[PDB]
């Protein structure tokens, strides 16, 4: 079931519903969803290579995370300690007294007769009898707490694995882009891969432009940032690259105060 | 050391632990006992004992006594204690003692066992144990001023006739520690076995023909008495002790504020005493919670001292496997404490540490976190330090028409990793 | 939730060398209750850490003392300079902690506190921790620290409401930030200029009205004070459970040892050692079950602040009622506060 | 008896409390009992 | 004896009719403590279902 995840197809991304089938490879598959958190087509094209490189380093290195400081491989050891945990305690209460003079039937009838040694084995029956209904009280906490949680690993695998999130936070930090999923001891193991900026550039930006005519035309950028680099450039969200206004990059708006009022060097949609 | 027997390991993982505080130790005695008069047993010692129907009851209140004169004077036969054991009585203080004795053969002793259907429970005595209580079959002094009965009797039939005219017939049973009705055809004993006797019973009592038969049975050579014995506490506040010697009285003064043993008045234990506002009912010698203990109490020297319960320091140990280096957490209390009360430290917010030193260093992940954003960082002695808060990027707002972005220029990707348990 | 461990020696025999004999042949059991309680608060530590990680703000922006164009955040914001001690603290939430009853546990003193408070206080069972031998451990963070997580939230910038996902910052002001959140709800640019004050007027009134909204009435309220008795009662079990005879004569070792003899003194201190034990047990179930518990609503305190607080929320429900506009986080008693503002129409 | 001005009630024998509010089995009055009444000529 | 008390008081005298009935007072008191508990989780998972 997990590794078959892997090359699932679901749809072209920007359609809306799991209906369609779409055979897109792996690598355009990325590309479409580095295009959707604010990377233009222009950079990927000039930079394919450099993502595939950061991609693999990324891969590789999550081959030394499995270490207790890592917080997710420690919730691994955690539930294998649960495991263990449950059967020890079980051996313990049989080294369980409960005030009798022995732990042991087998030396109660050694050392005892009737009817003082019913008595002593009486005390044991209704001790053990007592540690198993807080044994089972224990199992069926854990057994919810596992249903409510494989819940949540449908949840996970539908929004992280088979689709990309919009969510922040969730399907991990940063910007996710594509989670894998493995099997893992009592559960599952995810690899929430996401976009990290490393370096930063500050640059003004126009909330939007308009021209000078009755009513005013004014835009605002579809998924960036209108910039400068007295010309104005558009970029995307997620990557510096100053790209010429066009209706693939401009949806307009109404009139506002606090656009720019510009009367030279107007982008193409301002015209005419 | 003790982390590694709490464990049972040598081997145990870095961290910050709950060991057992160490054993607090008292510092001294306070004690306050009166003169108080001596226990009155001039009525056993000196007369004829009753019979058992008709027993005599001694209730001792405020007095001391000396057992080992009674113990000596007298040779038991057998005793069956429940709640209390006789050596506790020997060794300790109650706010009364009840002592019902009567003459009783040993032969029947049988008969007075909880439980017993014969006529003894049923007509002559039956123990009371809503308190803690012992029986107690003896032998008195040959030559002492305890003379012998004529013999011994008992009530062997307490019945009511009211039928027709007489036919029907009711027993009369008596509850614990309460004497017949029938006792008053013969209080001082039955003459001849098979003594039958008749008394027309008023309106006020239910009417009828009460109907009482005795038995006798032949005095032995040695006059055997029979003991019920019970004690209560915290029902006064004076207590009845016998002569054990405690020793002298002295003041909690020079004392306050250290746990030490306390007897007082009877009433005995450990804890603190602090001078405090006099609350409560002075005349009533102790101030108790809702839960039945000692919180405060009044003294000969005039003031009203509160009980704190003795306590012990709370111990924390951090280990840290890879260095092989330690420090102790006294928790919640401050190093003059320790420093001068204890039978270089710092202080910090989580209490007293000694073992680390204060480097003042400030670090953004430590895996030994002592609470309050404190942390041991391992160097060869542990060093105290304080979780870092990494200031947020500061972005000004632009002062021209439009705003200010950051977009980024190199990036990575970063795989998180999580875990979902499912089974 | 709080932290709370116990010494079994101390708490099953309370320092009597007679009974702590006896209790060798139950030393496993013994062990066993100290790891874990010890195992369930590394989770909250780990819990807490790795919340505030979440919760962390990359990048933020200078606000204005108090007025922001228009709007006012005065209740929100931490003082320049605070008369108060702790540094980080909002006036609406100094309201919120000074509305809640909670015992001071005193962490450095309160072992001196204890000794010097003769009269009983409100402390009368944190200063039972030393006696019956329960021990209540100190967060992971101090007040001055989650509130500087919590106030760092205001002025956290992230990308533009239009933006796609958080790989920018964007340096847009409080009052612009608030015209685009209703811009995107259906409301425009021209109704925005024209009632842009009565805006703020609403705003405000809003914000000034919480400042009274904490009452028993309220629901959200109502959580809190059931937070501090949840923890207040489960140190009242350890204690009221020290006084149940389980049978014996009597709930205290000094009273069986004053009154009977062996054997039968140490059969009577085997029933308050069986008795103690199991309760302790029942005491260490529960507490596993509420760590777990406040550990998985950990995680959904950090999910409400990426989509209530550092964005806005297109979902319905979630967010508060209504048609979220924007919200904020102040710190509470074991948990956040969230105040959740959306538009609710009138007319 | 009200029992609201504490009529007819026995303190405890040896113990005294002070600020707290307990439940005690005791030998105590009926509330509103209105008892029997005598009259001497004085 | 008996999980009953009108057995036990059928059958036994004091003081060991009192520590029989004590052995079901213990008891139950437990048993009822457990059911506390228990409902306690299912009344706050079905709080937050
Ligand atoms: C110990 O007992 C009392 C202390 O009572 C105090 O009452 C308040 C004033 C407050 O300070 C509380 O914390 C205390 O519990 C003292 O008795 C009185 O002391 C004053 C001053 O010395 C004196 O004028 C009165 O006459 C005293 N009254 C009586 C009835 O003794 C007492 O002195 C204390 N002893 C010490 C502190 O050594
Ligand atoms: C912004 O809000 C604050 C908080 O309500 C206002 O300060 C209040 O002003 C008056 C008198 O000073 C009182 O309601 C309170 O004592 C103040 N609260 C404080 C200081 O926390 C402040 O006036 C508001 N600003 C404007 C411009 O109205
Ligand atoms: C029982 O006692 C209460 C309080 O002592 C009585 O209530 C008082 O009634 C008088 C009227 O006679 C009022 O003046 C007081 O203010 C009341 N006190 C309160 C309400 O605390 C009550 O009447 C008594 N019951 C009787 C007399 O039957
Ligand atoms: C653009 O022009 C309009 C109308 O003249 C004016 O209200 C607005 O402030 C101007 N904005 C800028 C940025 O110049
Ligand atoms: C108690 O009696 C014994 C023997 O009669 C005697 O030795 C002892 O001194 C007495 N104690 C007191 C306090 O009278
Ligand atoms: C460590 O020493 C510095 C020196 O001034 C002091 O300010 C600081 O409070 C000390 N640390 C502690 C925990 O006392
Ligand atoms: C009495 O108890 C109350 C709590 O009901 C408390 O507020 C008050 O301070 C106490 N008074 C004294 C003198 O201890």
């Amino acid at each position: 079931y997990t590794s078959s995840l892997l090359g699932s197809i679901a749809g072209a991304g920007w359609t809306a519903g799991l209906s369609s089938f779409a055979a897109i490879p792996f690598a355009q598959s990325i590309f479409y969803r580095m295009n959707g958190i604010g990377i233009t087509q222009q950079v990927l094209s000039e930079n394919q290579k450099l993502i595939a490189n950061k991609f693999n380093q990324a891969l590789g290195a999550m081959q030394t995370g499995f270490t207790t400081t890592n917080l997710a491989f420690s919730k691994v050891q955690d539930a294998v300690n649960a495991n263990a945990q449950a059967l020890s305690k079980l051996a313990s209460e049989l080294s369980n007294t409960f005030g009798a003079i022995s732990s042991s039937i087998s030396d109660i009838l050694k050392r005892l007769d009737p009817p003082e040694q019913e008595a002593q084995i009486d005390r044991l029956i209704n001790g053990r009898l007592t540690s198993l209904n807080a044994f089972v009280a224990q199992q069926l906490v854990r057994s919810e707490t596992a249903a409510r949680s494989a819940q949540l690993a449908s949840d996970k695998v539908n929004e992280c694995v088979k689709s990309q999130s919009k969510r922040n936070g969730f399907c991990g930090s940063g910007t996710h882009i594509v989670s894998f999923v493995i099997n893992a001891p009592n559960g599952f193991y995810f690899f929430h891969v996401g976009y990290v900026p490393t370096n930063h550039v500050n640059v003004t930006a126009a909330y939007g432009l308009c021209n000078t005519d009755t009513p005013p035309r004014c835009i605002a950028p579809i998924d960036g940032y209108f910039v400068l680099n007295d010309q104005w450039y558009y970029t995307g969200s997620s990557f510096f690259n100053p790209e010429p206004i066009t209706m693939a990059n401009a949806r307009y708006v109404s009139q506002d105060v606090k656009f720019e009022n510009l009367t030279n060097q107007l982008p193409p949609p301002l015209l005419n | 050391s003790q982390l590694y027997c709490s464990y049972e390991s040598f081997d145990v993982g870095s961290g910050v632990y709950s060991v057992s505080s160490f054993e607090v130790h008292s510092r001294g005695q306070f004690i306050e006992q009166p003169n108080s008069v001596e226990c009155d047993f001039t009525k056993l010692l000196s007369g004829t004992p009753p019979q058992v129907y008709n027993f005599n009851r001694l209730v001792f209140t405020n007095c001391n006594y000396n057992l080992t004169k009674l113990l000596s004077l007298f040779m038991v036969n057998e005793f069956s204690c429940d709640g209390i054991s006789p050596d506790a009585i020997a060794r300790g203080c109650y706010s009364s003692l009840t002592v019902d004795y009567f003459a009783y053969p040993l032969s029947m002793k049988s008969y007075m066992q909880p439980g017993s259907a014969g006529v003894i429970s049923q007509y002559n005595y039956k123990q009371s144990f809503a308190n803690p209580t012992c029986r107690i079959f003896a032998t008195a002094p040959a030559n002492l001023t305890i003379t012998k009965p004529s013999s011994y009797s008992f009530i062997s039939k307490c019945s009511r006739l009211t039928g027709d005219n007489s036919h029907i017939e009711t027993p009369i049973v008596i509850n614990p520690g309460e004497y017949s009705i029938c006792k008053n055809f013969a209080p001082n004993g039955f003459s001849q076995d098979g003594d039958y006797f008749t008394r027309q019973l008023s309106q006020l009592e239910g009417g009828g023909i009460l109907v009482g038969v005795g038995s006798v049975t032949p005095m032995t050579d040695t006059l055997q008495m029979g003991f019920i014995i019970s004690v209560q506490y915290g029902t006064d506040t004076n207590s009845v002790c016998p002569m054990m010697d405690l020793g002298n009285s002295t003041t909690i003064t020079d004392k306050l504020g250290v746990c030490v043993e306390y007897n007082l008045y009877g009433v005995s234990g450990r804890g603190v005493f602090i001078n405090c506002t006099a609350v409560g009912v002075k005349q009533q010698r102790f101030v108790y919670d809702g839960f039945d203990n000692l919180i405060g109490y009044y003294s000969d020297d005039g003031n009203y001292y509160c009980v704190r319960p003795c306590v012990s320091v709370p111990l924390s140990v951090v280990y840290d496997k890879t260095t092989n280096s330690h420090a102790t957490i006294f928790g919640s209390v401050a190093c003059e404490h320790i420093t001068t009360m204890l039978h270089g430290p710092l202080q910090t917010a989580v209490g007293c540490v000694i073992g680390l030193v204060n480097s003042s260093m400030v670090v953004d992940n430590c895996q030994l976190p002592l609470g309050q954003s404190l942390c041991a960082v391992p160097s060869s002695q542990l060093q105290l330090a304080t979780i870092n808060y990494t200031q947020p990027q500061l972005l000004s707002p632009l002062n021209s028409s439009g705003f200010v972005v950051q977009v980024p220029t190199n990036f990575s990707f970063g795989i998180t990793q999580e875990y979902i348990q499912t089974t | 939730i709080q932290k709370v461990t116990v010494d079994c020696k101390q708490y099953v025999c309370n320092g009597f060398q007679k009974c702590e004999q006896l209790l060798r042949e139950y030393g496993q059991f013994c062990a066993k209750i100290n790891q874990a309680l010890h195992g369930a608060n590394l989770m909250q530590d780990e819990s807490v850490a790795n919340l505030f990680s979440d919760i962390k703000t990359h990048k933020s922006q200078p606000l204005n003392a108090g007025l922001n164009g228009d709007f006012n955040l005065t209740l929100l914001q931490v003082p320049q300079v605070s008369t108060s001690q702790y540094s980080h603290r909002s006036p609406i939430e100094d309201l919120l902690f000074n509305k809640v009853t909670i015992a001071d546990p005193g962490y450095m003193q309160g072992y001196d506190d204890c000794m010097k408070q003769g009269p009983p206080s409100a402390r009368d069972l944190i200063c039972a921790q030393y006696v019956a031998g329960y021990k209540v451990l100190p967060p992971l963070y101090d007040p001055n620290m989650e509130g500087a997580y919590t106030s760092s939230l205001l002025g956290s910038i992230a990308g533009a409401g239009w933006t796609a996902g958080l790989s920018s910052f964007a340096a847009i002001p409080f009052a612009q930030s608030i015209f685009y959140r209703m811009n995107g709800i259906g409301i425009t640019q021209q109704v925005l200029s024209e009632n842009q004050k009565l805006i703020a007027n609403k705003f405000n009134q809003a914000l000034g009205a919480m400042q009274t909204g904490f009452t028993t009435t309220n629901l959200a309220f109502s959580k809190v004070q059931d937070a501090v008795n949840a923890n207040a009662q489960a140190l009242s079990k350890l204690a009221s459970e020290l006084s149940n005879t389980f049978g014996a004569i009597s709930s205290s070792i000094s009273d069986i040892l004053k009154r009977l003899d062996p054997p039968e003194q140490e059969a009577q201190i085997d029933r308050l050692i069986n008795g103690r034990l199991t309760s302790l047990n029942a005491f260490v179930a529960q507490q596993l079950v509420r760590s777990e518990t406040a550990a998985r609503s950990a995680q959904l305190a950090s999910d409400k602040v990426n989509e209530c607080v550092k964005s806005q929320s297109k979902r319905n429900g979630f967010c508060g009622s209504g048609t979220h506009i924007v919200s904020f986080v102040i710190n509470a008693p074991n948990g956040f506060y969230f105040f959740h503002v959306g538009y609710v129409p009138t007319n | 008896i009200n029992a609201s001005k504490a009529d007819g009630i026995i303190y405890p024998t040896g113990k005294s409390y002070s600020n707290i509010s307990l439940t005690l089995q005791g030998l105590f009055p009926k509330h509103g009992d209105l008892g029997e009444q005598y009259i001497y000529s004085v």
